[PDB]
């Protein structure tokens, strides 16, 4: 098989405001094989609640997902994407920029 | 414009126990409509739009019967597959098939397509004349003599040129609120110092649909592609896309660079520049 | 609208 690594972007639906409800997402692209393990974190801890999109994939057979949560950004709560897939050594985690 | 129905179908094996993981998920151009997942409760197609939701107890459970009896096909593929390449009962493989229907902006008939995969890489194809397939290896010509004898691009055919045209068309009509309308990109810039002399220039397009996009930057009206990023259109989760360009610019010429957008929902295309 | 289960397997 072909193994893939993701792409990750982490990135907030609507524009980041702080102290204003908003949702978190995570998204993972381009992987395969489709196992894979992706939290969210609140300076550092995993969040519960996490939702994602139905598995589907693109072109040229990668797979995509969008990992997501409600979250009220703030200046100082430093949110992030931990990501686990077979072509990864240990979980590779992706801090949530408000400008990207 | 053109549309487009299609159907993403994944089934990946559990050796160590227990039947494949089956997920199907089904598209009017880029939104979802349906999903089944082997592992939900329901064990029922489900819908994921509203417009679908108005389609009676036949209709769903026509789609229920569909689907568990494709991923049932799934399940003897991935079992053949493994035969097929040698392969050990104790690793996990992959299925995938994607099939759908164009129709051009008459909404008539315009394009229909097949495709199949084991492990992430193309095994066998529909052509595009909707006649004859195309074999990757020996062990998916293997599959394509089986399917000329049992006649499937003639019946697959049928499908796409017909019921996938027909109900593409129903929906189109019962979703028209959202289906038939075009989201333009909401587009801005915004602007990050790197250093005392470069500076990022970024440029936003948000909360649009379908996802389609194409975004460039010129500098005094000649397209740049040095010193700039542009990443995957990416969804906002609430059925929009967003994406973004960027360019580093000397700091003070950001008047000489422009940010294009061109997206179906444009009549004519848009132009930014930071001033 | 699926299509039916009309692929032989593999």
């Amino acid at each position: 098989m072909i193994q893939r690594t993701p792409k990750i972007q982490v990135y907030s639906r609507h524009p980041a405001e702080n102290g204003k409800s908003n949702f978190l997402n995570c998204y993972v692209s381009g992987f395969h094989p489709s196992d894979i393990e992706v939290d969210l974190l609140k300076n550092g801890e995993r969040i519960e609640k996490v939702e994602h999109s139905d598995l589907s994939f693109s072109k040229d057979w990668s797979f995509y997902l969008l990992y997501y949560t409600e979250f009220t950004p703030t200046e100082k709560d430093e949110y992030a994407c931990r990501v686990n897939h077979v072509t990864l050594s240990q979980p590779k985690i992706v801090k949530w920029d408000r400008d990207m | 414009g053109s549309h487009s129905m299609r159907y993403f179908f994944t089934s990946v094996s559990r050796p160590g126990r227990g039947e494949p993981r089956f997920i199907a998920v089904g598209y009017v151009d880029d939104t979802q409509f349906v999903r089944f997942d082997s592992d939900a409760a329901s064990q029922r197609m489900e819908p994921r739009a509203p417009w679908i939701e108005q389609e009676g107890p036949e209709y769903w459970d026509g789609e229920t019967r569909k689907v568990k009896a494709h991923s049932q096909t799934h399940r003897v593929d991935l079992g053949t597959l493994r035969g097929y390449y040698n392969q050990s009962e104790a690793g996990s493989h992959t299925v995938q098939r994607m099939c759908g229907c164009d129709v051009g902006s008459d909404w008539r008939f315009l394009r229909g397509y097949h495709q199949y995969a084991y492990d992430g890489k193309d095994y066998i194809a529909l052509k595009e004349d909707l006649r004859s397939w195309t074999a990757a290896d020996m062990a998916a010509q293997t599959t394509k003599h089986k399917w000329e004898a049992a006649h499937v691009a003639e019946q697959l055919r049928a499908y796409l040129e017909g019921t996938c045209v027909e109900w593409l068309r129903r929906y189109l009509e019962n979703g028209k609120e959202t289906l038939q309308r075009t989201d333009a990109p909401k587009t801005h810039m915004t602007h990050h110092a790197v250093s005392d002399h470069e500076a990022t220039l970024r440029c936003w397009a948000l909360s649009f649909y379908p996802a389609e996009i194409t975004l460039t930057w010129q500098r005094d009206g000649e397209d740049q592609t040095q010193d700039t990023e542009l990443v995957e259109t990416r969804p906002a989760g609430d059925g929009t896309f967003q994406k973004w360009a960027a360019v580093v610019v000397p700091s003070g010429q950001e008047q000489r660079y422009t940010c294009h957008v061109q997206h179906e929902g444009l009549p004519k295309p848009l132009t930014l520049r930071w001033e | 609208f699926l299509p039916s289960d009309f692929f032989p397997s593999v």
